[PDB]
RNA sequence: AUAUUGGCGAGAGACCGAUAGCGAACAAGUACAGUGAUGGAAAGAUGAAAAGAACUUUGAAAAGAGAGUGAAAAAGUACGUGAAAUUGUUGAAAGGGAAGGGCAUUUGAUCAGACA
RNA sequence: CGUGGAGGUCAGUGACGAAGCCUAGACCGUAAGGUCGGGUCGAACGGCCUCUAGUGCAGAUCUUGGUGGUAGUAGCAAAUAUUCAAAUGAGAACUUUGAAGACUGAAGUGGGGAAAGGUUCCACGUCAACAGCAGUUGGACGUGGGUUAGUCGAUCCUAAGAGAUGGGGAAGCUCCGUUUCAAAGGCCUGAUUUUAUGCAGGCCACCAUCGAAAGGGAAUCCGGUUAAGAUUCCGGAACCUGG
RNA sequence: AAACUUUCAACAACGGAUCUCUUGGUUCUCGCAUCGAUGAAGAACGCAGCGAAAUGCGAUACGUAAUGUGAAUUGCAGAAUUCCGUGAAUCAUCGAAUCUUUGAACGCACAUUGCGCCCCUUGGUAUUCCAGGGGGCAUGCCUGUUUGAGCGUCAUUU
């Protein structure tokens, strides 16, 4: 089998430490079983199922800070965007398209004109 | 006695093994590694020692990181996620 | 000839790229002509073989016998078919590898998917 | 295997980063059972091993056919 | 520019019974001792290594190089040249050989064969396609696999479909009037090329 | 060395586990090359310095 | 507009073709050496397909002899072709302190052509 | 004359056998070489006009690989020494057991350890290679098992010495200095009865840290037990440190 | 006359030339601009039903999530519920995570799996001792906050 994301997504926070507690116990029994026994490829889809609920128990509680910081000065630092360095540190649109009072005068009354040659 | 039977008197470490680099080069009574500097913060290597550089340069080991950033540039560093189609 | 400033004639790069592609690429390649009733059938050409399909060898020395595909062994660009086999002199029996390109479909197997496909390249179905 | 029969003791492969109180616990909490004390080594092939010795309230025997193993 | 190069290694001196080249240091490893750098050494350098500054191209007086092509032209009239050239042109009208400018406006791959073959290509159109052949090299191996012979050369005044009509045919090439070409006028520096003029382009010529 | 660190004695383990022929069933796999293991260590003809 | 034996992605060659080409076409910066800085190899090819030799027989076994597979075992995981040095057998010949060589003919063995 | 590669051409040769290799068989050429037959082989290759070069070997105490004669030759002769029988095994000078003869002679060929090794320990199986005769034996090969601590060590302390820090040099990698030209810190309890720890005393100015498995140092002993661990397990009897 | 030696041939050895091959190398050319304290490059040790390596990955360990494809993976074993389907795969893509011990490497050390301090929490009769779980404490520098120092210095008390 296999647990699905999509369907632990549905349960409770409670829920999902309870399969968690339980596919343990789970994979505890199994590994008693492996070494009385030729193989035992069973306990692959179960330590891949752990995974998948911790996955799935991670993802929530990060969405749920996330949303919680949203739209505020400062945030974790692991919840902001990753980039690259450079990128991270490189001027902001804002500070950068900036402008001298001096300047944006100029470029108001003398810009690029449109113009063609021909007639 | 400046051959043989003096071989018999080595068993003495001068270098051990070199947390940073691992080698065995870690040299005992001067606390620094006679391969990677360690720990001097820089790493050694020389510009005469090409044969030595291609053996320790970036692409000698994993790339746990850089190995993905290419893909992350090419995608314009998209965040977010997919969403979803048919058939 | 190429025209494409973006495709390679280069010999050693398509002999790499054949040998090292991967299993969803092998897919496409593994592709067999329909038979001349199906291509009636569906108005399509070739398909990628897939698995319960029903196939006539056309080439080589089983040609002429038919089967169920048992197999689309990608790893090996070959297809087993259940009903063609070696019986070696110790009674065992294993399977013959065959190519694709040189059976002919004779019954499709059908899917949503399988059909969708036949519509995408502009075919019809029964 | 004989340890048990004999010296009502379990032997678990543990974590390398447990020690002799997480060990304790650990059997204690997954077993009911009650722990005399703990020996623990590291074996040969880079893993642990606790000598586990149930107090004499406890028959490692039967305990051991519990979880499963013979 | 390194290759040969990438060791350490010293001559021994003499005195040691064995001949001077440098030899690889160190040991445990059965490279140690053995003959470095040099150009008869398993593993040297080559002598005088090939350098990517050797003369590729070449200069010709632009006037020369016009006298040239402007003798090819003459050529592709005079039969016998033609003839000798390869080119299966006994069964032809006549040399020059002038085709209607209703060529340049043909779209279609199947609608040129036609042309050609009436106009008197039959024979030489196969004799491109029964020559194909499996290059005799290792020029095998670098994307020059097979052989085969040069067909006719179709020069037009204005090309309205014909190059591509005619692109996919062995041995067939199309050329523009204003251009012309050495190399194809005269394939390996073999004079007599067959050319099938329109008129369009014939008497763009002058 | 008779009383080790126990970086010693992990590198050791690493080393013990390394040990052993060529699992058989490999060679059967398909386009497999390999004959035999080609880094067998053995403590009377190779050390491992450390 | 300029640079670019690094990095990512591509298209190519009158380039090399396994002692060549990068040291590395392979579990190659590996194995192995060195206290250490460093040094640093060898090594590709059964067949379309393992069809990788059931079975009998000799043998302690490895194997051999049969059989069998295969277009071919004159391809048997020592594997395509399989030179030379050097070796075994078989056949022919010579040989009183070397052998080989030149001009010439006898003898033996062998062979082309030309005749109608 | 001959080789690798390139443009042209002969609609050249070829799985009905290309190329290569072998052949005291044939033929052309003064010669470099060229041609054919037969055998082997298995996938490509050649004539002619041109283009091009990493283009021709007997030598270089040439490079790499391979191979001889030497030669079944030198040798396998230090450390006193071996012998009978049985058992096992296809096979026994050499394995196991019994007997005998000896040796090391407690300054050991005994019983343990430090450095070093790293599984060699131990069991079962077992002989292709390895142990310069052998092999049924092994430190070999295959598969497994095995190293148990409040008290034994490490950990703590300081030694020669190493080495951060305020600083001072040095283009700089870094060099100097170690309590130094530094505003260098933490304890005891009292103050709280909003309460949890702010201030109230007085001290103390000691100013890193690494550096000993033989120096310094809190505390465990006997009996039993394993194929292989034991001052570590079991039995019993103690002791130290913190709380 | 054998043997022996030598020459030639055939078959059989030894050896790996030659021929044919080529997922490699070499060189040219064109396009592009993205490592790291948000912990990089590099190291160490681990992870598979049955792996020593190479390749991959990190106690969620030859992988988890997402998306596209549309039925494999395959050396053996295997599940069997996955085949008109929120769905096979040692598939491709990749935007979400997990990411041991380390490394500029950051509580102090480090030939040690050595040794502190702070906070929240759990258990042991516990603010103080012990143990478990989580979270923290390097350096230089900038802007700012707060608490301060100096008869350096201004005013202001009565
Ligand atoms: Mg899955
Ligand atoms: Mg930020
Ligand atoms: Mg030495
Ligand atoms: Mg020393
Ligand atoms: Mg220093
Ligand atoms: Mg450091
Ligand atoms: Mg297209
Ligand atoms: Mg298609
Ligand atoms: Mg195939
Ligand atoms: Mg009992
Ligand atoms: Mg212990
Ligand atoms: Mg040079
Ligand atoms: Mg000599
Ligand atoms: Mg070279
Ligand atoms: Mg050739
Ligand atoms: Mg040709
Ligand atoms: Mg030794
Ligand atoms: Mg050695
Ligand atoms: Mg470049
Ligand atoms: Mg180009
Ligand atoms: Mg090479
Ligand atoms: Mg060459
Ligand atoms: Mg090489
Ligand atoms: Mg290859
Ligand atoms: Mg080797
Ligand atoms: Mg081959
Ligand atoms: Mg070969
Ligand atoms: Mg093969
Ligand atoms: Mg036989
Ligand atoms: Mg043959
Ligand atoms: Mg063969
Ligand atoms: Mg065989
Ligand atoms: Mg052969
Ligand atoms: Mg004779
Ligand atoms: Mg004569
Ligand atoms: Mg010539
Ligand atoms: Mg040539
Ligand atoms: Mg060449
Ligand atoms: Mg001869
Ligand atoms: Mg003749
Ligand atoms: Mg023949
Ligand atoms: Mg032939
Ligand atoms: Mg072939
Ligand atoms: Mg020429
Ligand atoms: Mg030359
Ligand atoms: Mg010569
Ligand atoms: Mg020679
Ligand atoms: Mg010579
Ligand atoms: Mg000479
Ligand atoms: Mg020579
Ligand atoms: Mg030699
Ligand atoms: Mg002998
Ligand atoms: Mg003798
Ligand atoms: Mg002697
Ligand atoms: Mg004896
Ligand atoms: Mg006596
Ligand atoms: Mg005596
Ligand atoms: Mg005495
Ligand atoms: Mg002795
Ligand atoms: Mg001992
Ligand atoms: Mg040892
Ligand atoms: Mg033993
Ligand atoms: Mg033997
Ligand atoms: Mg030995
Ligand atoms: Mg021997
Ligand atoms: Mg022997
Ligand atoms: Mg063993
Ligand atoms: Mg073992
Ligand atoms: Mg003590
Ligand atoms: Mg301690
Ligand atoms: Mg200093
Ligand atoms: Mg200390
Ligand atoms: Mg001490
Ligand atoms: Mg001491
Ligand atoms: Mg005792
Ligand atoms: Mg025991
Ligand atoms: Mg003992
Ligand atoms: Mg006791
Ligand atoms: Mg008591
Ligand atoms: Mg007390
Ligand atoms: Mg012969
Ligand atoms: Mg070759
Ligand atoms: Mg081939
Ligand atoms: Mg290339
Ligand atoms: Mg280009
Ligand atoms: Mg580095
Ligand atoms: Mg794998
Ligand atoms: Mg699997
Ligand atoms: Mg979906
Ligand atoms: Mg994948
Ligand atoms: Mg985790
Ligand atoms: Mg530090
Ligand atoms: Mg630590
Ligand atoms: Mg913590
Ligand atoms: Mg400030
Ligand atoms: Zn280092």
């Amino acid at each position: 089998a296999g647990v699905k994301a999509y369907e632990l997504r549905t349960k409770s926070k409670e829920q999902l430490a309870s399969q968690l507690v339980d596919l343990k116990k789970e994979l505890a029994e199994l590994k008693v079983q492996k070494l009385s026994r030729p193989s035992l490829p069973k306990i692959k889809t179960v330590r891949k199922s752990i995974a998948c609920v911790l996955t799935v128990i991670n993802e929530q509680q990060r969405e749920a800070v996330r949303q919680l910081y949203k739209g505020k000065k400062y945030q974790p630092k692991d919840l902001r965007a990753k980039k690259t360095r450079a990128l991270r540190r490189a001027l902001t649109k804002f500070e950068a398209s900036q402008v001298t009072e001096k300047q944006r005068k100029k470029q108001i009354a003398f810009p690029q004109r449109k113009y063609a040659i021909k007639a | 006695g400046k051959g043989t039977p003096s071989f018999g008197k080595r068993h003495n470490k001068s270098h051990t093994l070199c947390n940073r680099c691992g080698r065995r080069s870690f040299h005992v009574q001067k606390k620094t590694c006679s391969s990677c500097g360690y720990p001097a913060a820089k790493t050694r290597s020389y510009n005469w020692g090409a044969k030595a550089k291609r053996r320790h340069t970036t692409g000698t080991g994993r790339m746990r990181y850089l190995k993905h950033v290419s893909r992350r540039f090419k995608n314009g560093f998209q965040t977010g996620s997919a969403s979803k189609a048919s058939a | 000839a190429k025209q494409s400033l973006d495709v390679s004639s280069d010999r050693r790069k398509a002999r790499k790229a054949y040998f090292t592609a991967p299993s969803s690429q092998r897919r496409v390649l593994l592709s067999a002509p329909l038979s001349k009733e199906l291509r009636a059938q569906y108005g399509i050409k070739a398909l990628p073989i897939r698995r319960d399909d029903e196939v006539l060898v056309v080439r080589g020395s089983k040609k002429g016998q038919e089967g169920k595909i048992s197999s689309v062994y990608r790893l090996k660009f070959a297809v087993q078919v259940d009903k063609v086999t070696k019986e070696k002199v110790n009674g065992a029996s294993v399977p013959i590898n065959l190519h694709p390109s040189k059976l002919v479909i004779t019954k499709l197997h059908l899917d949503k998917d399988r059909k969708a496909l036949i519509q995408r390249k502009g075919g019809k179905l029964e | 295997m004989k340890k048990v029969e004999d010296g009502n003791i379990l032997v678990f492969q543990v974590s390398m980063k447990a020690n002799k109180y997480q060990i304790k616990k650990a059997v204690k909490e997954l077993y009911e059972v009650d722990v005399l004390k703990v020996n623990t080594l590291v074996r040969p092939n880079g893993t642990k091993k606790a000598y586990v010795r149930l107090t004499a309230d406890y028959d490692a025997l039967d305990i051991a056919n519990r979880i499963g193993y013979i | 520019e390194k290759a040969g190069h990438q060791t350490s290694a010293e001559s021994w001196g003499t005195g040691r019974a064995v001949a001077r080249i440098p030899r690889v240091g160190g040991g445990g490893t059965g490279r140690s001792g053995q003959g470095a750098f040099g150009n008869m050494c398993r593993g040297g350098r080559m002598f005088a290594p090939t350098k990517t500054w050797r003369k590729w191209n070449v200069k010709v007086n632009h006037n020369e190089k016009r006298y040239a092509t402007a003798s090819a032209i003459a050529a592709t009239a005079v039969a016998s040249l033609v003839l000798a050239r390869g080119h299966r042109v006994e069964k032809i009208p006549e040399i020059p050989l002038v085709v209607s400018t209703d060529l340049e406006s043909i779209q279609k791959t199947k609608e040129a064969v036609a042309a050609l073959k009436a106009v008197g290509a039959h024979s030489d159109l196969l004799k491109v396609l029964k020559s194909k052949k499996l290059r005799a090299g290792k020029g095998k191996y670098r994307n020059r696999r097979w052989t085969q012979r040069r067909g006719p050369l179709v020069v037009y005044a204005e090309d309205n479909g014909i190059v591509k009509a005619l692109r996919n045919v062995p041995g067939v090439e199309t050329a523009n009037v204003a251009s012309l070409n050495l190399l194809q006028l005269a394939p390996g520096a073999h004079l007599g090329r067959f050319v099938i003029w329109t008129e369009a382009a014939f008497t763009k010529l002058d | 060395a008779a009383q080790k660190s126990f970086r010693i004695k992990q590198k050791m383990a690493k080393a013990k586990k390394q040990n052993r022929p060529l699992p058989q069933w490999i060679r059967l796999r398909t386009n497999n090359t390999i004959r035999y293991n080609a880094k067998r260590r053995n403590w009377r003809r190779t050390k491992m310095n450390i």
